């Protein structure tokens, strides 16, 4: 194993993100036992994960990682339990992973981060109910917003606009943001107050639409323009923790849940694929940039499964 | 100084973390007993069968540390009042698991959130847990002074924060607590950890919380402003609350990260300890009664019973009261023997209930100050105290004082008296039977004689104390009415309680009473205008008395004789608490009743709802003649 890379990888795999070049990012937390912490792992070999010996780089974080995202090619942005958003810069040779900044700005676990379309800025969500907008260059918080009445479940940056992102909370609100308005937030979503939202994915092309999964295992396709819930389906038996759109020009929706099942859906939310291969919770997915019909999932069962999606 | 603890929702190594916060200056630590993000399934496979361990080992700390240093927190994914059946059931099991583990470790306290309106299933599970095995770990309900919804930034364009007056709307947070505690039948093991935000509410909302069992106050790092030099401090409003919470001896909990980054955490804490050591130090009274706060005691009956030596010791260890008695006699002597008569006129002055003779001494200090001549009788029935009078008398007083060893109602006096002087008042004036005792003795007062005191008046005021209501409830005894404890007064230094209205007078007695047909029974209807929302738990009793002319004793808080610590207030409880809404009038009715043998109080609330009549026929409580 590489220098300054931990001997043992923590049991609970939270994050799984492919870079443009086909390398696999893994975040993992220790959610039980003496020491409650986490770690970052770069795998230039995606088939050699989770194994700690045949990895390119790895590092120990002070605390567990709740969410993870690439900043471009060399940058790794981390939502810590510590109340910190930490930015880990990758090495020249890409052999070690070094802390660039680590800022304790939230007052409770940081549960979600998302990088804005520019790539110079990110918005974080925490259990302290605050949402914050970061300057990654300057390493400081630009904006701090208490829009919500409950812990923030999910924040998702718009693909193409640096001032727009969705957020959702246990206060039952889905909030469409726009930092240009003097009241930045705007409460959209279905007619009657329904079941709590748990996950958000923008459509990668129709910049006006997105999907949200609820705690009842129901994925919903929504228009902000039409601002009226066109479509939905009962995909999962339990909470929907993640929605991930494929890189195809007409894309597929991967749906990962606490019922330990992965689903893949067409644009009308009918079922194309499903996998039981995970026997604990399914925590993330990223599609292969190299093979557009390959999909990678990680669980709390320390499994890294790779799927052939028809 | 303060007892304070640190709240963390992240602990990587329980060993090192606890080391840091001890080092910072904290007394204890609030931390999760399972990892906050470690959601667990109990019914549906496969997640159900997740390989353990479920959390970290109990061996990581000493039993001593667990018992003293650690407060558990419920994992924030546990939502027993979810509208989703599957989440209800997991949260039901997960809550029992976390509570049962807290019990396994012997944690002294365990935090639970009150952060929505409906906590019916939460109360059910906790009430069920409280009644499973036995432990005596405390449950701190985390409640915000201001709901998170009424504290949000006004930045949702289509959903604005209504800028209207809502008197009850901004109290909802107390109703959350009230309903939860009521569901749990006022369990003594359920208290409030009161969470304070950057914008304090209106005083009346902070006034709901006055009589409630606050074991902790939570201060987020947010609410702290920054002084010139760079340290953290608090607004003048936040400071008033702290000074109030310090007199209630709550524990302070600091939560959230360090936002004053050019300092250690022990700055946030140093500021509390600065605030603590910088309060008006305890006055003579607060120092005296420092261990008696909300401690129930049976009211003394110095007629029916013989008071113990050490009881008379405390009556006597009260100079301010005896100064007033001295002055009152001094003034009475001068208004009775003119200067020309000063060496022709010996006044005959009788102490009625002399104890060990603090009044006999005041009566002597009186006459050797007004330069007039007095003959002293000292009538005392408690033969144990009469031993003390006769030793004093033989050793110092001489023939000036005759000690009489009998009941003033039975005693046949050789001569009639100018001035009778008595100290027969209870915390409710007439509740030690000063009336009946002085009535039976007035026949040996001259047809122009003075009684000191000449007048006393009892005062009532309705109170809210979910704390004291519980201390009474906790007085149930085998082999008597299970509700007897509610139908009797308690002497108590009322401390953690809310006065719902100004005291009004109840019963008044004059001495001598020249009325041809003397009746010491009474009926008194009282109407208490209440200008707050609250719950009635009982009535505080006080008294004032006129010794002579403008010389007075009072325990009425308004007119309270300063530095006088011979009486605590009396408390008349009510079986069932009564909701009182802002604007409603509380109407209470008190009767003084009597036999040949007994004297007692019956009482009833008639508005805004009626109570049961308390202590009918003195069945639960009487005062022996
Ligand atoms: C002159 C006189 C006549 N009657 C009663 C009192 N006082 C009290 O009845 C009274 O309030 N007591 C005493 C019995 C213990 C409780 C409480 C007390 C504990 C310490 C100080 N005090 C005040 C004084
Ligand atoms: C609280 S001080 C009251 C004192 O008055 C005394 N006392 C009360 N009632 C009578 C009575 N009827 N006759 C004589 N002494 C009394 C009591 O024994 C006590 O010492
Ligand atoms: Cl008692």
């Amino acid at each position: 194993l590489p220098p300054n890379a931990p001997a043992c990888m923590e049991r609970q795999l939270e994050a799984a993100r492919y870079r443009s070049d086909g390398a696999l990012l893994l975040g993992a937390s220790s959610l039980s036992g003496r020491c409650w912490a986490g770690s970052l792992w770069l795998f230039k070999d995606p088939c050699a994960a989770p194994n700690e010996g045949f990895c390119s780089a790895g590092v120990q974080t002070e605390a567990g990682v709740a969410d993870l995202t690439w900043v471009g090619e060399r940058g790794i942005l981390v939502a810590s339990d510590s109340g910190a958003v930490e930015l880990w810069e990758l090495d020249e040779n890409e052999t070690l992973i070094v802390s660039k900044f680590c800022k304790y700005e939230h007052d409770d676990i940081v549960s979600t981060v998302s990088v804005l379309s520019s790539g110079t800025q990110a918005v974080s969500g925490s259990k302290d109910i605050c949402i914050k907008v970061w300057d990654l260059a300057q390493q400081v918080v630009l904006s701090s917003y208490r829009a919500h009445a409950a812990q923030v479940t999910c924040v998702a940056a718009s693909p193409h606009k640096d001032s727009v992102f969705l957020s959702c909370s246990e206060d039952n609100r889905i909030l469409l943001w726009d930092t240009r308005c003097p009241k930045p937030a705007s409460q959209i979503g279905c007619s009657a107050p329904g079941y709590l939202p748990t996950s958000l994915a923008w459509h990668p092309q129709q910049s006006e639409v997105f999907v949200f999964g609820d705690e009842n295992g129901t994925v919903s396709l929504v228009d902000t323009k039409s601002t009226s819930c066109v479509l939905s389906s009962a995909v999962h038996s339990q909470c929907v923790t993640g929605l991930v759109f494929s890189p195809h020009s007409v894309p597929f929706l991967a749906s990962l849940s606490e019922d330990c099942s992965l689903a893949v859906l067409d644009s009308s939310l009918s079922e194309l694929f499903r996998s039981q291969a995970h026997r604990d919770f399914v925590r993330d997915a990223t599609w292969s940039p190299l093979n557009h019909s390959l999909l990678t999932t990680v669980g709390w069962d320390h499994q890294v499964v790779h799927h052939v999606v028809p | 100084r303060v007892s304070s603890g640190r709240d963390l929702n992240c602990v990587p190594e329980i060993a090192d973390t606890l080391g840091a916060v001890a080092k910072q200056g904290f007394d204890f630590l609030c931390m999760p007993v399972f990892h906050p993000r470690f959601k667990r399934e109990f019914i549906q496979e496969p997640a159900k069968n997740r390989p353990g361990p479920q959390t970290r080992s109990d061996l990581l700390l000493s039993g001593r540390d667990w018992n003293t240093l650690i407060v558990g927190k419920l994992s924030p994914w546990i939502r027993p009042d979810s509208k989703v059946e599957k989440i209800r059931r997991n949260s039901e099991a997960a809550m029992l698991q976390e509570l049962n583990f807290g019990a396994y470790l012997g944690l002294p306290a365990f935090l639970l959130p009150l952060n929505q309106e409906d906590n019916t299933n939460l109360a059910r599970v906790l009430t069920n847990h409280i009644h499973t095995g036995h432990h005596s770990s405390m449950f701190w309900m985390r409640v915000p002074l201001v709901a998170p919804e009424d504290l949000r930034d006004d930045i949702i364009e289509n959903a604005p924060t209504t800028h209207t007056e809502e008197y009850s709307g901004e109290e909802k947070t107390w109703m959350w607590w009230h309903n939860f505690r009521t569901l749990c039948d006022y369990s003594k093991r359920i208290a409030v950890a009161l969470e304070i935000g950057a914008d304090l509410p209106s005083n009346h909302v902070i006034d709901r919380w006055l009589g409630e069992p606050i074991k902790a106050a939570i201060l987020p790092t947010s609410i702290f402003l920054t002084n010139k030099k760079g340290f953290p401090v608090l607004s003048k409003m936040h400071q008033r609350l702290i000074f109030r919470l310090l007199k209630l001896e709550v524990q302070f909990i600091i939560t959230g990260t360090n936002h004053h980054s050019e300092k250690e955490f022990c700055s946030y804490l140093q500021y509390l300890e600065y605030l603590s050591q910088n309060r008006p130090p305890p006055n003579a009274y607060e120092l005296f009664a420092k261990g008696y706060e909300d401690y129930l005691q049976s009211p003394l009956q110095p007629l029916m019973d013989n008071l113990e030596s050490q009881t008379y010791e405390v009556f006597e260890k009260d100079p301010i009261k005896y100064s007033q008695y001295q002055q009152a006699i001094y003034k009475c002597l001068l208004d009775r023997v003119p200067e020309e008569e000063k060496d022709t006129n010996v006044q005959v002055l009788m102490v009625l209930g002399a104890g060990r003779g603090p009044l006999v001494n005041a009566s002597l200090r009186a006459a050797k100050q007004a330069d007039r001549r007095i003959k002293l009788y000292a009538v005392e029935k408690n033969p144990n105290a009469v031993v003390t009078l006769e030793n004093w008398q033989f050793e110092e007083w001489g023939s000036q004082v005759t000690v009489v060893s009998s009941d003033m109602r039975e005693w046949v006096a050789p001569e009639k008296a100018d001035i009778i002087v008595s100290e027969l008042l209870g915390s409710f004036a007439d509740n030690e039977l000063s009336p009946e005792c002085l009535d039976g003795a007035q026949h040996f007062l001259k047809d122009d004689g003075v009684s000191i005191p000449g007048e006393y008046t009892s005062f009532l005021a309705p109170i809210s104390s979910s704390k004291l209501y519980n201390e009474v409830r906790a007085c149930r005894e085998k082999d008597r009415d299970p509700e007897a404890q509610f139908e009797m007064p308690y002497v108590v230094r009322l401390h953690n309680f809310h006065q719902l209205s100004a005291p009004q007078p109840c019963f008044t007695f004059s001495h001598p009473n020249r009325d041809p047909m003397i009746d010491n029974n009474r009926y008194c209807t009282l109407e208490f205008p209440v200008e707050v929302n609250t719950v009635l738990h009982g009535f505080a009793g006080y008294f004032e008395t006129v010794l002579y002319q403008d010389i007075t004793l009072s325990i009425r808080p308004e007119t309270h004789s300063p530095g006088m610590f011979s009486w605590f207030p009396i408390l008349f409880p009510i079986k069932q608490p009564i909701t009182v809404r802002e604007g409603q009038t509380i109407c209470v009715r008190f009767w003084r009743c009597s036999n040949s043998k007994k004297v007692w109080y019956e009482w009833a609330v008639t508005a805004p709802v009626c109570s049961a009549i308390h202590n009918p026929t003195g069945r639960s409580y009487t005062i022996g003649l």
